[PDB]
């Protein structure tokens, strides 16, 4: 085993529940950009 | 409330007798109850505070220290006995399983919830040795 | 599974005396464990080992490792006296062995004489090499007894 | 048909840390968290009605067991054994000659009704020396554990948490020194 | 079973109110596990091979005789009396499983100590129980006007709580110092047996 | 004989002294850049530094989890660096309670340090699985150069008084010589 | 020095040889009742002369092993053993050795510890910090971290042996008294 | 009683273990001989230690003696030749395991090692 | 190949292709 | 002698020890049955017994000790902490300035009062 | 293969990144503690000069408590007493369109 935080454990899952949430599992590119700025 | 959809939702809809939830009409609450609890455990084991002192028995590092101890030690027994629980077959939970991990890996005893011999080769084993011995 | 060092058959004994019946699948198992566990003290004994400068090594390594590990001490092998194994014969081919052990009484240990006490420490000096040459005095080596390339 | 079970495990993270908030863990919060862990186990009954009591006394017992263990290395006299106040039939704490004799006579003392106790129970002797103690600090703790584990065998992440820190009271006397002199008693000169 | 029993060995260690039924189960509880886990041939005469042929608790209790009446005396001494095993062999071994655990049917001595143990144990629990609860009543302390026709005259006392005997069992269980001085300087975790206070 | 700036020592006769106070095996000593102070470190995990005017310990450190194996010096002496069994080399300055640079990187226990002759750099080796050479640097603690091509226990360390060359020995009875600049 | 590696002379050392020599005495009257067998008093011995350069203690693990196996051996046949097997003693004296070391370092861990702010009448005068542990607070804590007590080594030092003394005086009087009559 | 006066008696309390064990343990511990420490702290800490180990001693006996008069001696405790002499108690591996089971010490062995 | 490993990663990466001294210097020399 | 004690010294032979203690490898023999039998009464206490009981007193073990080995990328050695936690707490320490010095100091300057062996007689 | 990069070449491909991104370093012995401190004070980098850190540190009731009388028993709106992410919606999406496409097939 390896040990680490609880901290950064819970931290971690939580942020990655975000982004599966909001990219939609990967079918839409939040970070796209359009044009030159 | 049984069905998994939740309740209280103001939108368009019964057992007989629904129970009912509870409530507290006034009273300390709950959130300086669980913020004075770690002063009170403290209190308990420092034997006695003195009158015009009492709160601050540890300093701020000391007290992110112990929250830390009781989560983990929260997470690991629960994770240990869910899993000795399944491995003997069983589908639900039962204090058993946490009385004998608490037992077996803290040397934890909460009172008010309810051998070995050796075999015939071991015998036969000792007894050529012992022959030789003399 | 792998093919594994240690035999079964002690861990068949261990279970023995517990009056414990094992199947082959456990049995395997816990060699397996036995062997990894035997790895890891060798490892962690030959690191303390190297620390010191040594190839020869002693019980201290082996506790020091075995206490980095968070394992019980073991007491009772820092003896001086000999080691010595007496055979017993199960059968034709069964032999077993155990540790040669007498009693004696309390008068002829604490009557007995304590072993010589070795001389303090000390240093000195010599020349190992003059401008390249080895002189050929009494604290060098004889030219009697790898040295000089002869590509 | 089907239960999808991987629907309530992901509920563990919802609820906040007891360091994240502040608040020592119960009942709710263990209950709370007991049924992702029995899903991810395979329990799919679920769990016994009567076990995140059990689980909040067993945390109690084990917090109260490191603080005790911790608090018995670094600190001594203790309030007497006279009655309603001390460790009772437990572990105490260590004594000094001029503060065990002291005890002794209030002790006597009371007895003739000459001297009462305080509000809380505690003798002259008692609350004077119970007065002087501060706070538990980070020193302490390092000082209990190079005697031993505290009952935090398991916990190596603690352990070396309060080991990599910085040493108490560093931070804000970052620029205090003293100099190496061999004339001074031990080396070292103190400057004032 | 065993309840009153219990009942009696509190009132007369100082328990007078009426305790609920949790303390007395979880009193039982404590005392059928440390009875389930239960000159001398060690003495100076052992050392040769023929033998030869020879030839605070008193105070309190001392305050409280002082401090009864007559009646209270009377209850206190026909209380005084209850036990365990006295007259209930029977019920004893069956409660406390003799022939599961050991060959049955023991002598009487055997039977007349566990009884003894037994009282020790419960008057050890109250005892301790009550200065716990009177710790924490004195650290916590620091509207209905005209009257009714059932409140109580004065009230005021009330009986232990299971978090007491609880309290109570954590602190009996520690052990001296000298049985871990083996394990100073080691992160070695001290795992023993249940302790018979 | 050897001296002893204590007056009640005055003039005492003895060529060699003891010094007392580490509980475990001493594993690395250093004398600093005559010499006046004096490191050590020994399984009990801790460094002491001595005085070799009185004779005596001024300070211990306690930055480390478990044995610690070697000590180092700076070229310069202000400056130290150790390593030892929980895969970490840390650097102190005499001034100072705590390490002021923690190195991160190895994946197993060190066995060999080094100092660069400008006293910026820091060297190191692990063994094991993991056997390889790493540089460091003081100011910002990452490492910016790995040799690898050992396949024996690396038992010592050195670095050529020019600053271009660093030499390396295993239990194989292998020399290598390693070109800093270009890692090769 | 003589006499190094030999028991200290006080009161304790006395009474404990009396003791034992009684035990003998007595089982000497006991092998005679039974007839109706012989034993040497215990002796210790010493070393030949040793020179040690400058000053300190010498290092030699064998025979100061040697001296603790025998001191053990004399308190467990205090104890009423008559016989033994080596690997026990081997195991007893390896765990004696243990339990000094750790109370030691206890000493040490207790003597050194991080200094305190100070307060009231310490800090009116001007100093900042002072020791946490007074030298009574270090031996006391010292003491009790290993399971000990002033009031119980001093019952065991003053008391114990002398009541055991007179036990086994009054014991032999009887056996006597009772092997005479049987031979009248 | 008091440290002062337990440690000016200290003269009639000194143990049976000779000084030059005391050094040399000292020593490897991390403590000064005793010309630099007082030689009645040396002998208080060796005093502690024949009391522990009396103590264990007394535990030993005591189990000894309660065995002696199924009847099979427990497993791991390996050890013994033919079985002593006479009527004689002797301090064996199963006693003593027996007694310093409670002060947190284990000394299992193997019985025969094939 | 290494390289092409390590090629790739820097690609995708937008790598772009007073006194006393002297007096006690001299003092010691003379 | 035994059989496995003469594989044990074969085993330390052609690993490059040169020599030996004579009761080295009766260390390493009782260190294994003490380890079995520990590992089987566990194994015994939580469930005839399978494998996955025996997988479970192991694992269950495994948490309070056996934390070190040669174990390389990922792996539980050297106390078991992970990288990333190591490297967070390397890159916390890493951010403060080195200490200021001067030519007068440097070589004598000790810690504050609070942390050096001052009075310990 | 398969995978991308073989564990055990790991140790190469750092160290030829390492190689790529610091191609000169400083290497130019001091002969004395003046130089070293000169070099250590001119190369002082700005991310790594920050300061130790700190040390870590810790009439209207009548209305409230009127509010919180008046909403007893009401489920939810008391305990609160909110990041929506339309997770439904986008599962009623995903599963339209997957229902769509099979029947493209049919």
């Amino acid at each position: 085993p390896v040990f680490a935080p609880l901290k950064r454990q819970y931290q971690l899952a939580r942020l990655h529940e975000q982004l599966q949430a909001a990219t939609n599992g990967g079918r839409t590119n939040i970070f796209k950009v359009v044009g030159f700025g | 409330n049984i069905g998994g959809a939740g309740s209280g939702r103001p939108t368009y809809t019964q057992p007989a007798l629904p129970k009912t939830p509870a409530f507290q009409l006034e009273g300390e609450g709950e959130r300086v109850l669980n913020k004075k609890k770690l002063d009170e455990l403290v209190r308990q084991v420092c034997g006695g505070t003195a009158e015009g002192q009492d709160g601050n028995m540890l300093t701020p590092e000391v007290e992110e220290s112990v929250l830390n101890m009781a989560d983990a030690f929260v997470d690991n027994v629960l994770h240990q006995a869910c899993r000795n629980a399944k491995e003997r077959g069983s589908k639900v939970l039962e204090i058993r399983d946490i009385q004998l991990v608490l037992e077996r890996v803290y040397n934890i005893r909460i009172p008010g919830y309810a051998k070995v011999q050796p075999n015939s080769n071991w015998i036969k084993k000792m007894s050529a040795v012992q022959a030789a011995k003399v | 599974g792998p093919k594994l060092l240690w035999n079964p058959e002690n861990v068949r004994d261990v279970a023995d005396a517990l009056g414990i019946t094992l199947s082959e699948e456990p049995l395997r198992l816990l060699a397996q464990d036995v062997e990894y566990r035997i790895g890891q003290v060798i490892v962690e004994s030959l690191r303390f080992m190297r620390a010191a400068n040594r190839t020869t090594l002693t019980v201290q390594d082996v506790s020091l490792a075995l206490r980095v590990l968070d394992v019980e001490p073991l007491y009772g092998y820092e003896s001086t006296r000999p080691l010595r194994y007496g055979e017993a014969s199960l059968g034709p081919g069964q032999p077993l062995f155990y540790i040669d052990d007498e009693e004696v009484d309390f008068e002829k240990v604490i009557n007995a004489p304590l072993p010589k006490v070795p001389r303090d420490m000390t240093f000195t000096a010599h020349w190992l090499a003059v401008e390249g040459v080895q002189p050929s005095i009494p604290q060098n080596p004889t030219t009697a007894e790898d040295l000089l390339p002869k590509g | 048909l089907k239960m999808n079970f991987d629907l309530e495990i992901r509920k563990r993270y919802a609820q906040p840390l007891a360091v994240e908030s502040g608040e020592f863990p119960d009942t709710s919060n263990i209950e709370s968290r007991m049924l992702p862990f029995c899903y991810e186990a395979g329990l799919s009954s679920g769990h016994a009605p009567d076990a995140a009591q059990f689980m909040s006394i067993a945390t109690e017992t084990f917090i109260k067991e490191v603080m005790s263990a911790i608090f018995s290395r670094t600190r001594s006299n203790g309030p007497g054994d006279s009655g309603s106040a001390g460790f009772g039939l437990g572990s105490g704490w260590i004594q000094t000659h001029r503060y065990r004799k002291q005890l002794a006579k209030e002790e006597e003392a009371f007895q003739r009704g000459e001297i009462s106790r305080d509000k809380m129970g505690l003798l002259p002797v008692e609350a004077k020396a119970a007065s002087e103690r501060g706070p538990l600090g980070m020193a302490d703790v390092r000082l209990a554990l190079e005697m031993g584990d505290c009952g935090l065998a398991g916990f190596p992440v603690i352990v070396k948490s309060v080991i990599y820190g910085w040493r108490e009271g560093e931070l804000e006397n970052w620029e205090d020194y003293t100099y190496v002199d061999p004339s001074r008693p031990d080396g070292i000169a103190i400057p004032s | 079973a065993n309840w009153f029993e219990l009942c009696q060995m509190m009132y007369v260690s100082g328990e007078t109110g009426e305790p609920s039924l949790e303390t007395t189960g979880i009193i039982e509880d404590i005392v059928r596990q440390q009875v389930i886990e239960i000159g001398l041939p060690w003495e100076p005469a052992s050392f040769y091979s023929v033998e030869v042929p020879e030839r605070q608790r008193l105070r309190k209790a001392d305050e409280r005789t002082k401090a009864m009446t007559k009646e209270e005396y009377v209850t206190w001494s026909e209380f005084r009396q209850a036990s365990f095993t006295y007259r209930k062999g029977k019920r004893f071994r069956e409660w406390a499983g003799f022939g599961l655990v050991t060959d049955s049917k023991p002598s009487d001595d055997i039977i007349d100590i566990l009884g003894f143990l037994t009282f020790e144990m419960v008057q050890t629990l109250t005892e301790e129980a009550l200065k716990i609860k009177e710790q924490e009543d004195l650290h916590r302390e620091r509207l209905t006007g005209g009257g009714g026709l059932f409140d109580p005259p004065n009230e005021g006392r009330t009986p232990v709580e299971p978090r007491h005997i609880q309290e109570a069992f954590r602190r009996l269980q520690q052990r001296p110092k000298k049985a871990r001085a083996m394990l100073n300087g080691t992160k070695l975790q001290q795992r023993t047996q249940l302790k018979l206070f | 004989p050897l001296k002893s700036a204590l007056e009640n020592e005055k003039n005492l006769k003895v060529n060699n002294r003891k010094l007392i106070g580490h509980s475990g095996p001493v594993y690395g000593v250093s004398f600093s850049d005559s010499s006046k102070l004096l490191l050590s470190c020994s399984a009990d995990g801790q460094i002491r530094l001595w005085s070799l005017e009185i004779w005596a310990c001024l300070c211990i450190y306690k930055a480390h989890d478990g044995p610690v194996f070697r000590v180092l010096w700076g070229p310069h002496g202000h400056y130290f660096a150790s390593a030892g069994w929980d895969k970490t080399v840390r650097v102190f300055t005499q001034d100072h309670a705590s390490a002021v640079r923690i190195m991160v990187g190895h994946d197993t226990s060190i066995s060999a340090l080094a100092w660069h002759p400008n006293g910026t750099y820091v060297f190191s080796a692990s063994d094991e699985m993991d056997k390889s050479i790493r540089m460091w640097s003081v100011i910002t603690g990452n490492c910016v150069r790995i040799f690898t091509g050992h396949t024996h226990y690396i038992t010592a360390l050195e670095c050529a008084h020019n600053g271009k060359i660093l030499a390396s020995a295993d239990t194989g009875g292998n020399i290598f010589i390693w070109d800093i600049e270009k890692g090769t | 020095p003589p006499g190094h590696f030999t028991a200290p002379s006080s009161r304790l050392t006395r009474r404990i040889d009396a003791n034992i020599r009684q035990m003998q005495e007595t089982r000497k009257l006991c092998s005679k009742i039974g007839v109706i067998i012989q034993t040497h008093p215990f002796v210790e011995a010493d070393i030949e002369p040793h020179y040690i350069s400058g000053e300190g203690p010498v290092m030699a693990g064998e025979v100061c092993r040697s001296a603790l196996q025998r001191s053990v051996a004399k308190i467990f046949y205090h104890a009423g053993f008559e016989e033994l097997q080596p690997s026990a003693l081997d195991c007893i004296t390896d765990i004696a050795s243990d339990y000094f070391q750790k109370l030691v370092r206890t000493f040490n861990v207790y003597r050194e510890a991080e200094k305190k702010p100070a307060t009231g009448a310490a800090a009116e005068r001007g100093a900042r910090f002072v020791p946490r542990f007074t030298p009574e607070e270090v031996i006391l804590h010292t003491l009790d971290e290993n399971g000990h007590d002033i009031d119980s080594l001093e019952a065991y030092a003053r008391d114990e042996v002398e009541r055991l003394g007179n036990k086994l005086a009054q014991i032999h009087e009887r056996m006597k008294g009772h092997l005479a009559d049987l031979l009248r | 009683a008091s440290l002062r006066e337990f440690l000016n008696k200290m003269d009639d309390y000194a143990p049976i273990i000779p000084d030059a064990v005391t050094n040399y343990y000292m020593t490897r511990a991390g403590l000064p001989p005793p010309p630099q420490t007082d030689i009645r702290l040396a002998r208080l800490l060796a005093l502690a230690t024949q009391k522990f180990i009396a103590d264990i001693a007394a535990d030993a006996y005591q189990y000894s003696r309660i065995r002696a008069s199924l009847g099979i001696q427990r497993p791991g405790y390996g050890g013994g030749g033919q079985g002593g002499s006479q009527n004689r108690t002797v301090l064996t591996m199963e006693d003593l395991g027996m007694a310093v089971s409670e002060f947190g010490v284990n000394v299992k062995r193997s019985e025969f090692y094939r | 190949n290494l390289n092409q490993i390590v090629t790739d990663y820097l690609k995708k990466k937008g790598f772009t292709r007073k006194y006393l001294k002297a007096f006690l210097l001299l003092k010691n020399w003379i | 002698r035994p059989r496995d004690a003469r594989t044990l010294e074969l085993l330390l032979t052609a690993q490059g020890v040169t020599s030996f203690e004579p009761r080295v490898s009766q260390l390493l023999l009782d260190f294994a049955y003490r380890h079995t039998a520990a590992v089987l009464s566990d194994a015994l206490h939580l469930s005839s017994i399978t494998a996955n009981a025996v997988a479970l007193a192991i694992s269950s073990r495994l948490g309070y000790q056996f934390r070190g080995g040669g174990g390389g990328y990922y792996g539980g050695g050297g106390g078991g902490a992970s990288k990333d936690w190591m490297l967070e707490l390397a890159r916390e320490r890493n951010k403060v300035a080195l200490p200021r010095v001067l030519p007068s100091e440097w070589g004598v300057r000790l810690p504050g009062e609070r942390f050096v062996l001052s009075g310990v007689s | 293969d398969h995978m991308e990069l073989d564990p055990k070449n790991i140790y190469e491909v750092e160290a030829k990144i390492l190689l790529a991104t610091y191609p000169k370093l400083d290497l130019e012995p001091t002969k004395n503690a003046e130089e070293t401190i000169a070099k250590l004070e001119k190369l002082a980098h700005p991310e790594h000069s920050h300061k130790p850190p700190e040390p870590k540190v810790r009439d209207e009731a009548l209305a409230a408590e009127q509010e919180r009388y008046m909403l007893t028993l009401d489920e939810r709106l008391s305990s609160k007493l909110w990041e929506p992410r339309f997770e439904r919606f986008k599962l009623i999406e995903n599963i339209k369109q997957e229902h769509a496409e099979k029947k493209e097939q049919e």
